[PDB]
């Protein structure tokens, strides 16, 4: 009964190794998400003076642009397979619009049982990785209500940048809250993109190595 | 006694994989600190002030 | 010794006259008259400095992406193939997030809030530095003092440089995340060095 | 004075618009102080020490 027991884990163990390959693009898009996400706290923070002529306003814009459609397309990269990891528990169907970017797939996480005794989430919702607040930031002053999404964050950085608000007070005094509080929605939104990694780092390491600490004592049991 | 040597090199083959891993993040270790501590000092090289 | 600079007389017990004006050392050989000595700004050192820290730090993220260095693969068979590395760590990311933060300055009194106005930009995708040699060149000679301000600021606490020198040494001295990175993985080296003595008792006591 | 807690210098040239303005606190009426001040905020006018 050995080689029935054995298959038994091993396509456990097959399923443990497309969840491992899959949390690894999902650990190279992340990290790509963060040099982005840094990029554009950099550009905002150029973006944070007071005083700026329009062409520089308009540089910023178009460079945001360029920095939100790479963030897309990682978010929107097709796996080898040609299935989408973010995608969630339908692989087929598209994660996000080109344009609108929204969560197209499976609203229900997607549920691989690791192992028989143990199941958690493995595979995560796309959304969570820009859709997603954490509670233990410091909230924005601005506003209670806090936008979740990453893209809508940047978005309206851009919606208040590309409008030229010079020459009027209350124009430049909103533009300037505007982009306050987008940069601190993009720290928030950093701060959750890094709880993310730490909770799929440790389900990619701490917990890969518990599922071969687990393959080994089911191998010394069976032994 | 082969078959048993072998299903022990089979369940230490994780264990195995493990230390070969082990000693590559050591030696990755060493070389990060190698870069890092390269970095520090080109950082204090430019924290001099009598530069500008 | 006795001269005369800018219409100051200068009385000296040697040839080697130092504090007029302070910061300029004469050797006097013969005498002279109306000698012009001429002294004008140079900020080579300052632009050398930025550009080995920037390389510095060029090489320092590639090998933090060599230790993430990640091979897919179509079918889905697993093997070595350099995929695993260093990847999952949470020390690589606390470091890198920590420099980029750092990488935006605070309390800076200069106009300058980040390092694009000095002239070094990262690519988007690439997420490394690269400068502009004529945009620096101009902001060292236009604005030394806010470039100083920026970069080296007071030297204690305000400043990029010296911010980032300051938590890469708590990183580095006692606790900080690569040096507790140091102890905790030793400790963990240690109990699995334990582990492939049992796995090696085990061994005897099955054969 | 050792009273004064603000003081400023107003340095006026031909070819300059608007009036340079040089900030001293309370505790800067020293000789170093001054030349710094008056180098720090690089204005083109140079103070120095001369020891005769």
């Amino acid at each position: 009964v050995l080689s029935q027991a054995q298959a038994q884990n091993s396509q456990y163990a097959l399923a443990r190794t497309f969840a491992t390959q899959k949390v690894s693009l999902e650990e190279s898009v992340l990290s790509q998400v963060t040099t982005a996400i840094q990029t554009a706290q950099e550009k905002i923070v150029y973006a944070g003076n007071g005083t700026l002529s329009d062409d520089d306003r308009a540089s910023l814009a178009t460079d945001l642009q360029g920095i939100r459609d790479q963030l897309m397309n990682l978010a929107n990269s097709t796996d080898g397979n040609g299935r989408y990891i973010f995608a969630g528990y339908k692989t087929e169907a598209a994660p996000f619009d080109q344009a609108t970017g929204g969560y197209h797939g499976g609203e229900k996480s997607v549920t691989q049982q690791v192992d028989s005794a143990r199941t958690m989430v493995i595979g995560h919702t796309g959304a969570q990785i820009f859709n997603s607040i954490t509670s233990n930031a410091v909230p924005e002053p601005d506003g209670s209500d806090s936008e979740k999404n990453l893209f809508v964050m940047l978005d309206t950085a851009i919606a208040a940048l590309k409008t030229p608000v010079e020459g009027n007070n209350v124009e430049k005094e909103k533009a300037a809250a505007a982009i306050d509080k987008t940069n601190r929605g993009l720290k928030n939104s950093l701060n959750n993109v890094l709880t993310v990694r730490a909770e799929l780092g440790t389900q990619l390491s701490e917990l890969s190595t518990l599922d071969s600490l687990g393959s080994d004592r089911a191998l010394g049991q069976k032994l | 006694l082969t078959d048993l040597t072998k299903n022990e090199k089979g369940r230490l083959t994780p264990i195995t994989k493990q230390q070969s891993a082990n000693s590559a993040k050591l030696t990755a270790y060493g070389t990060l600190k190698s870069a890092l501590e390269k970095f520090q000092t080109a950082n204090t090289a430019l924290n001099k002030a009598d530069l500008f | 010794a006795k001269l005369n600079v800018n219409g100051i007389d200068i009385e000296r017990q040697s040839n080697t006259v130092t504090d007029a004006p302070q910061g300029i050392t004469l050797t006097l050989t013969k005498k002279v008259t109306d000698a012009t000595v001429t002294v004008t700004k140079d900020d080579t050192k300052a632009k050398e400095a930025i550009k080995s820290w920037v390389d510095a730090y060029n090489s320092l993220v590639d090998t933090f992406s060599s230790l993430t260095k990640y091979t897919a693969v179509e079918p889905g068979e697993e093997a070595s193939d350099k995929n695993g590395a260093l990847l999952g760590d949470s020390v690589v990311r606390t470091i890198q997030t920590g420099i980029r933060a750092q990488f935006a300055n605070s309390g800076s009194n200069s106009a300058f809030k980040t390092m694009a106005e000095i002239g070094i930009t990262q690519d988007g995708t690439s997420g490394k530095l690269k400068i502009d040699d004529d945009k620096l060149t101009k902001v060292l000679k236009d604005n030394t003092a806010a470039a100083r301000e920026l970069l080296v600021g007071d030297g204690k606490e305000t400043g990029i440089t010296t911010k980032i020198a300051t938590e890469v040494k708590s990183y580095l001295a006692d606790d900080g995340i690569i040096d507790n990175a140091q102890d905790n993985v030793n400790a963990t080296l240690k109990s699995l060095t334990k582990q492939y003595l049992s796995v090696s008792n085990s061994i005897d006591e099955t054969v | 004075d050792t009273s004064v807690t603000s003081r400023t210098i107003k340095i006026e040239q031909p070819g300059r618009k608007e009036p340079l303005e040089i900030k001293l606190d309370k505790g800067d009426t020293s000789m170093e102080a001054i030349r710094d001040a008056i180098n720090d905020a690089d204005s083109g006018i140079a103070a120095s020490i001369v020891k005769v």
